């Protein structure tokens, strides 16, 4: 899992 | 290597840039009539027609994408991201995809004839400015 | 609806699916083939055969699936998850899309005949354990 | 001018670079089996084969850049930019006239069907995987 | 190998030295000359004539030498022997290609027996003295 | 890079 822009 | 979908059929890419992106219904509606009208035909081992065979391999396409972009989101914690990516999604791949299915189950129900000159007709009709512009959009018919 | 791309021609998915990873080529190869030997075709404002429709819209839905993916591990900046989505993309439809373009590539090379006959004995062949089947697996090629 | 060398034989550029660059002989090597096979042929007052005429420009075209690189070799002083020259030169130009040469040479012993024959199955070869290809790379013969 | 590119035409670089190096014209004006009429047979899939093999193998040469001074030009940090090195390419390799595309345009336009013709003539008028030669020095044409 | 004569 991740997350960005 | 560069392939147009629509060279093969009687078309181009800049004949369906006439067309506007708002054009486009969506790809629920496109699907649900779809099947509605060509359901037996696109789950027959058949070869009934090149647009049979492309519609299928589109409805395909476009599961893939959806299993890609849920797959995605969800692997993404953060709402502001995954409505971002969603909506790249239907900008670009969602707009492609309009297109193809409303291009190939149009042309199953009317004609390469008919979707053609419609084609043109439209462009006729969007390039016409407003004043004299009538508010009667062209419309395909079996009726 | 539940649309098997294979059924159209002669096949399945149950029969293409004892098939191991390993045995087909890179999407990379599989595209540089099918452009090396019937760009020709695929490019042309022809219905050619279905295989050849078919392939046109295989290639273009890879193409929507390597923009959507470049433009996400961009817009990411963790290259671990990056890694990880990709190598999702990879696993899932890579595969998907390597046996696709493997099945038309080489019905139209050799014969749906032909290559009916082979998956049937590589899947007599691969059901067989090792102990009792032949080390060499068969092999289709135009030696 | 956009012209392909090989269009008026019945290949391409990307045919030929179907097969691998570090496939093709040297040029050397290739000029020696041009001398040995058909220096008396090349040397004739005669279009023996539209082959002959472009093996004749080819080893021109080939004497000329070698002049021109011997002179600048002898102008720049520092082998590693000299080595750099011959570096591009060997990867570009080296690239295309071996190819050229193999190409036409292949054709004059084999025949231009084996020998794009040649080309696709051995590109198919190099991008099948190995435990499901003939284990023996092909080598074109005359025996 | 010892290859002459006009003996397997007709001629030999002895007759085509009856001419003058100022004779020939630049190598711009005899490319766009090949463009502006032959522009779609050296473009074309056929073997439409040896001159047409031969032309087209040049034009792809000279692109080669053209492709390596450019690199070697901008890679290169000194602008002051940039004027040698054009002077010697012009001097050596600019005529070598003037006079091959001359007789290749000027076979095609005019035919064999009218150069052949014509180098015989205009070695006649050259080595007229000149207060005994016309001012009208033998022209190729059609009219 | 570099260039004599």
């Amino acid at each position: 899992s991740l997350l960005g822009r | 290597m560069d392939i147009d979908p629509y060279k093969e059929f009687g078309a181009t890419v800049e004949l369906l840039s006439f067309l506007p992106s708002d054009f486009f219904p969506s790809v629920r509606d496109l699907l649900d009539t779809a099947s509605a009208l060509y359901r037996e035909a696109l789950e027959s081992p058949e070869h009934c027609s090149p647009h049979h065979t492309a519609l299928r391999q589109a409805i395909l396409c476009w599961g893939e994408l959806m299993t890609l972009a849920t797959w995605v989101g969800v692997n993404l914690e953060d709402p502001a991201s995954r409505d971002l990516v969603v909506s790249y999604v239907n900008t670009n791949m969602g707009l492609k995809f309009r297109q193809l299915l409303w291009f190939h189950i149009s042309c199953l129900t009317f004609g390469r004839e008919t979707v053609i000159e419609y084609l043109v007709s439209f462009g006729v009709w969007i390039r016409t400015p407003p004043a004299y512009r009538p508010p009667n959009a062209p419309i395909l018919s079996t009726l």
